[PDB]
């Protein structure tokens, strides 16, 4: 019942301004207080800010005191985070939270919005097909996705037919771009008899590319 | 210690004949109790306090050493192993057993148990139909080829337990008063001890074991 | 103001008592919290103050301590209780969080599915070159890949990625990448992955030669 | 008594005797001296009946300091008519009679007759010792802890401060405001040569029967109180109290207030304060 949708999260060039929204559904807003928590992508947790029930009484974390600016309202029903002079550290997923008591826990949270910061411009991905150059009846094939930004690319095989045998790893950032990779392990008789394609899209670049895995010699 | 010699080994008394079987003692004895077992099942109280019959062709008599049981008119329903138990010195010992071939309160134990030589097991014995913390609980050993040997007993209330020193260390008698179910714990088993084991209640003013239990044989290999 | 969780990551069996610990520097009465995180999804809340269960939490959980040295327990794990658990404090501003404890399942030991892939003909020609390595479906999570070219070792320009524990077959998988230009790809000939695991003393080797 | 059956001393072998042999063969100037042994020796109740009759002949009025130590399984037999004319003055003899009295696993809940002849022994001892010693209460609450809140307001007040230590809050479960007012100060007078965190730990059990004047004075020690220890508090000690005071007590343990809103010392104190004042607690509370 008790929702909180973060929205406004995009990419921004370094030093750029940007604002966040958390529109609440389920609670009497006037009569509770709020916070802003950011997850260092992958590994960590950290707190940003807190506002009181009045909202003259603000709190902040030292890596953003004067850069980031909280703000709240009753009538439009919206918690506001103004994050200014951004840098790549700030690049995180921000979670909007409802303080269960006045300086108490964070009991309820939002599904979460990502903010990205980088000198890196939008680049479409290069998709490459991986073919082996092995007896034990289980062949291994792969789709590697190199030189793309930002996240994500939504990679599958054969438009969601081949599911058990897939191994898509986490993409890892280098030279201002991500380098995602994938495997898939089918029977040594099923290939190359049946045609195998990998489907790698980037809503960022509006790119929908199809790469068929040819067995060359 | 006192050990009892019964005779004959294998009696052969006819229907319509008077016979006398004897149980001669090593030292001078106070009182005596006679019992009766049908192969497989539990024994039963036949005679007690020298001559005093339990609840009408049988009888008992003697003085000092010489003590004998007598049957008036032998029938075809009186064909069982007859034993003699002494009641004087610690501990309690039975006779070897008088076999008679014709010339022609429920105490439920656990199931028969099988184990490996060099390990332990607990066997149980539940009672109901009387006040459990006034009488005792007695354990006896019926071996293949030998006779009855009394292991020990225990007065549940007080946890107080006495043993035939033959068994001190092989035997551990334990009790829980709430369920009124007494346990024996046999530790480290051998090819000798592969035998039958009977839990019995002692009667009023130590007048013998008037009720015996089902029977939990043990097997060791 | 410090906040330390123990261990790094823990692994136990379904139906075993799980013991997680949370220390601090300065005393914090009972202004401490407990939060469950599902992989790349919302964090859930548990114990809100030392020994106080949040509304809708199974009682199998148990929050204890006071002052500085605290404890979170789970009597008899269940299957949906595997998660990154987080210890937090709110006594003073700022709020502080812990290093989070990744609590995983336990299966018996297993060895990987090593495969290799020299560069696509599109790549080889375009200006790059990547030698890939898939060491799939093994346990535990710790391991030792090592590349060799023309006999001599290489440690430089090596990316790596492990997936999280799998919920069906309970194995971690691994992508290692040996990135070059068309050039030193040509220069040195031979190419290798020496995946060394706990299972074996001496390693599982996947090799090729560029030309052949 | 037969020749060879005359009891040379106390042994295993006496169990294979009868009721009439015991009275003729056993000595009374023996059974007194060596008694500790008979507790291990399993006799039948019928044999113990004769042993009980053998000592009646030696000690007729009562039973000395000597006899009651190894009484064991006879305390049950002994009826109030003779127990009246007894003497103790030893913490040891006590435990023995109470251990065996804990041989009642018939009705774990009060069977409509919890304590018969033990009731007497207790009142018999407290008069003998004089008061209720520190030591004394420790061993009592070990067999009956709930006995403390099962006295009359009188016997509660005849109880010195240095006999509150032996109390943990497990005893004070079935206590009403009347009985707690009696005990309260006695603690505050016992734990007066103390301060700080060391002070509070112990005091928590009684705070249900305390006044406003000492809720003020507690706040200025930065102390922490739980929610379960707030439902105890007397109605009329709560209502003089401000917002910040409550928040400087329950503090971390406050979050789950919402749930216990319609209960004893809350439902009223909410309404008493201002709407604005409650909203700064940010816990969603109404009336003003």
């Amino acid at each position: 019942e008790v929702q909180l949708l973060e929205s406004g999260g995009g990419l921004v060039q370094p030093g750029g301004s940007l604002r966040l929204s958390c529109a609440a559904s389920g609670l009497t807003f006037r009569s509770y207080a709020m916070t802003w928590v950011r997850q260092a992508p992958g590994k960590g947790l950290e707190w940003v800010s807190g506002i009181s029930v009045s909202g003259g009484i603000t709190y902040y974390a030292d890596s953003v005191k004067g850069r980031f600016t909280i703000s709240r309202d009753n009538s439009k029903n919206t918690l506001y985070l103004q994050m200014n002079s951004l840098r790549a550290e700030d690049t995180a997923v921000y979670y909007c939270a409802k303080r269960g008591a006045a300086v108490g826990s964070f009991d309820y949270w939002g599904q979460g919005t990502l903010v990205t910061v980088s000198s890196a411009k939008t680049t479409a991905p290069s998709v490459y097909p991986l073919a082996p150059v092995t007896t034990g009846s289980s062949v291994t094939l792969g789709c590697l996705v190199k030189g793309y930004f930002p996240e994500p690319v939504t990679l599958t095989w054969n438009s969601g037919s081949l599911s058990s045998g897939v191994h898509t790893f986490p993409a890892v950032l280098q030279s201002d771009l991500y380098t995602l990779s994938s495997s898939v392990t089918v029977t040594s008789s099923t290939w190359p008899s049946q045609s195998i394609t990998c489907n790698v899209a980037h809503p960022a670049s509006s790119t929908k590319v199809d790469k068929k895995i040819e067995p060359r010699g | 210690d006192i050990e009892l010699t019964q005779s004959p080994a294998i009696m052969s008394a006819s229907p319509g004949e008077k016979v006398t079987m004897t149980c001669s003692a090593s030292s001078s004895v106070s009182y005596m109790h006679w019992y009766q077992q049908k192969s497989g099942t539990s024994p039963k109280r036949w005679i007690y306090d020298t001559s005093k019959l339990a609840s009408g062709r049988f009888s008992g008599s003697g003085s000092g050493n010489s003590y004998s049981l007598t049957i008036s008119s032998v029938e075809a329903e009186d064909d069982a192993t007859y034993y003699c138990q002494q009641w004087s010195k610690h501990p309690l010992t039975f006779g070897s057993g008088t076999k008679v071939e014709i010339k022609g309160v429920q105490l439920q134990q656990s199931g028969p148990e099988l184990e490996k030589p060099g390990a332990s097991v607990k066997i149980s014995c539940k009672a109901s139909g009387y006040s459990f913390t006034g009488y005792t609980m007695n354990w006896v050993k019926q071996s293949h080829g030998k006779s009855l040997e009394w292991i020990g007993l225990i007065t549940p209330y007080n946890g107080a337990s006495s043993y035939n020193q033959k068994f001190r260390g092989k035997a551990t008698l334990t009790v829980d008063k709430s369920s009124s179910t007494a346990y024996m714990d046999l530790l480290s088993l051998t090819s000798e001890d592969s035998a039958v084991y009977f839990c019995a209640r002692g009667g009023y003013d130590g007048r013998g074991f008037d009720y015996w239990g089902s029977g939990t044989p043990v097997t060791v290999s | 103001i410090q906040m330390t969780q123990s261990p790094s990551s823990l692994s136990a069996s379904v139906g075993d008592r799980v013991t997680i610990t949370c220390r601090s520097s300065q005393g914090i009465g009972s202004w401490l919290a407990w939060y469950q995180q599902k992989p790349e999804k919302a964090p859930q809340s548990l114990i809100y103050a030392a020994s106080s269960l949040q509304s809708g939490v199974p009682s199998r959980f148990s929050g204890s301590g006071s002052g500085t040295d605290f404890t979170l327990t789970i009597s008899n794990l269940q299957p949906e209780d595997f998660a990154t658990y987080y210890c937090q404090q709110y006594n003073s501003y700022p709020l502080t969080f812990g290093g989070g404890t990744k609590v995983e399942i336990k299966r018996a030991d297993a060895a990987p599915t090593v495969s290799i892939f020299p560069p696509s003909s599109e790549q080889l020609t375009s200006g790059g070159a990547s030698v890939v390595c898939f060491l799939n479906n093994f346990y535990p999570k710790d391991i030792n890949v090592k590349w060799k070219i023309d006999g001599s070792e290489r440690q430089n320009g090596v990316l790596n990625s492990w997936t999280d524990q799998d919920s069906k077959d309970s194995t971690y998988s691994m992508s290692s990448t040996l990135t070059l230009t068309k050039d030193e790809y040509e220069r040195h000939n031979s190419y290798t992955c020496e995946a060394t695991h706990k299972t074996s003393t001496s390693p599982i080797v996947k090799s090729f030669n560029r030309n052949e | 008594c037969p020749s060879g059956k005359k009891a040379r001393e106390i042994d295993e072998s006496l169990i294979f005797y009868k009721k009439w042999e015991l009275e003729a063969c056993v000595d009374a100037a023996l059974l007194a001296t060596q008694m500790d042994r008979v507790n291990a020796i399993p006799f039948t109740y019928e044999q113990l009946d004769v042993l009980k009759h053998k000592l009646d002949e030696l000690y007729p009025q009562g039973y000395p300091e000597s006899v009651i130590q190894h009484l064991g399984y006879l305390f049950l037999k002994m009826s109030p008519e003779d127990i009246r004319k007894w003497n103790v003055t030893s913490l040891e003899t006590l435990k023995a009679l109470l251990e065996v009295n804990k041989g009642h696993e018939m009705s774990p809940q009060a069977p409509r007759r919890p304590l018969p002849q033990v009731a007497t022994l207790i009142d018999r001892f407290v008069k003998g010792r004089g008061q209720l010693d520190k030591d004394t209460l420790d061993t009592l609450t070990a067999f009956y802890p709930g006995y403390l809140c099962s006295l009359s307001p009188e016997e509660l007040s005849s109880v010195p401060p240095s006999s509150i230590w032996a109390v943990r809050p497990q005893d004070l479960d079935t206590c009403d405001p009347r009985q707690l007012d009696v005990l309260y100060p006695k603690a505050r007078l016992a734990f007066q040569n103390m301060n700080g965190s060391e002070y509070f730990v112990k005091i928590q059990s009684f705070l249900g029967g305390a006044p406003t004047e000492d809720l003020k004075a507690l706040s200025q020690q930065n102390v922490s109180m739980d929610l379960a220890t707030f439902m105890k508090l007397r109605t009329d000690a709560v209502l003089p109290l401000t917002v910040a005071e409550v928040q400087k007590l329950l503090g971390p343990h406050v979050e789950g207030l919402k749930a216990e809103e319609r209960h004893r010392p809350v439902r009223d104190w909410i309404l008493r304060q201002r709407q604005d004042d409650l909203d700064t607690l940010g816990l969603g509370l109404q009336g003003g």
